[PDB]
């Protein structure tokens, strides 16, 4: 249906483990139930995303599993995104 | 492949460094608070025809940080030093952005523009035109009033010291 999901924009764009981030861009869900991935850093993030409107969700970033601050959302309208930015997970 | 321009967003603290790089990203614009830590923006933008990706740092307005304006500084191609014209406060502290931004980059000629925003809110204008645009050609920079609000100015502010940093990377290669 739509386009994919595409990550522009990461708030704060670095953090330690369960930091809340807003996450902007397009075509990031038609609604709220729209919303059926979010991966930060290899990271599942879902289960803590709160969709905003299709260019803003909020969520907490967790222990990395990837080196890469790849932000990945997947809309059920749009498939599997990318991101322009990347975050950066600190260690405590 | 294609060109990326590194903008990073300077001044102190509330004079609107979010807000306009918000509306200038998502074209929206919301009276909210929020204090920024670090966040980063990159897009497809068209420069004068060209197909480019800028990218934003939009950075603390807190003086708390010392080494780590540094290593931000470093990393950025272009600066857009913002301040508020309701207050002087922010204005007086330009300079110190100014001298910090010089210090890293080593160089007196880094792209750079002297922002004054929230011109929406002429009422409470603290900083005088003549006064702000005095300490631009000081500086040897253009200065731009803006207003994140009814975005004038804001794509121009942008635009402007992305061909800054195009006219250096000419020079440079
Ligand atoms: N009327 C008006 N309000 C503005 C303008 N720019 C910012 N504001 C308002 O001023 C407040 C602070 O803006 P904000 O973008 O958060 O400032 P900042 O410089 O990013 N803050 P910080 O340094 O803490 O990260 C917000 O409530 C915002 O809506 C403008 O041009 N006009
Ligand atoms: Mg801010």
């Amino acid at each position: 249906s739509r386009q994919p999901p595409l990550v522009t924009g990461i708030s704060p764009n670095e953090g330690i483990p369960w930091t809340k981030v807003t996450i902007r861009g397009e075509n990031l869900g038609t609604g709220p139930t729209d919303l059926i991935g979010l991966t930060i850093c290899g990271h599942n993030c879902l289960l803590t995303a709160e969709w905003m409107s299709a260019s803003k969700i909020v969520c907490r970033v967790g222990q990395a599993k990837n080196d890469k601050g790849d932000i990945i959302v997947t809309t059920k309208s749009g498939g599997r995104g990318t991101s322009t930015v990347s975050f950066k997970l600190l260690k405590p | 492949s294609l060109a990326l321009h590194k903008v990073i967003m300077v001044g102190s603290g509330g004079v609107g460094k979010s807000a306009l790089t918000l509306q200038f990203m998502y074209d929206e614009f919301v009276e909210d608070y929020e204090p920024t830590k670090a966040d980063s923006y990159r897009k497809k933008v068209v420069l004068d025809g060209e197909e480019v990706q800028i990218d934003i740092l939009d950075t603390a307005g807190q003086e708390d940080y010392a080494a780590i304006r540094d290593n931000y500084f470093r990393s950025g191609e272009g600066f857009l030093c913002v301040f508020s014209i309701t207050e002087m406060e922010s204005f007086a502290a330009t300079a110190d952005f100014r001298e910090q931004i010089l210090r890293v980059k080593e160089d007196e000629n880094v792209p750079f523009l002297l922002v004054g925003n929230k011109s929406d809110l002429e009422d409470k204008r603290q900083v005088s035109v003549e006064e702000a645009k005095n300490r631009a050609e000081q500086w040897n920079v253009n200065y731009v009033e803006t207003s994140a609000k009814t975005r004038a100015n804001v794509d121009k502010v942008f635009f402007d010291l992305m061909r800054e940093i195009r006219a250096r990377k000419m020079e440079d290669s």
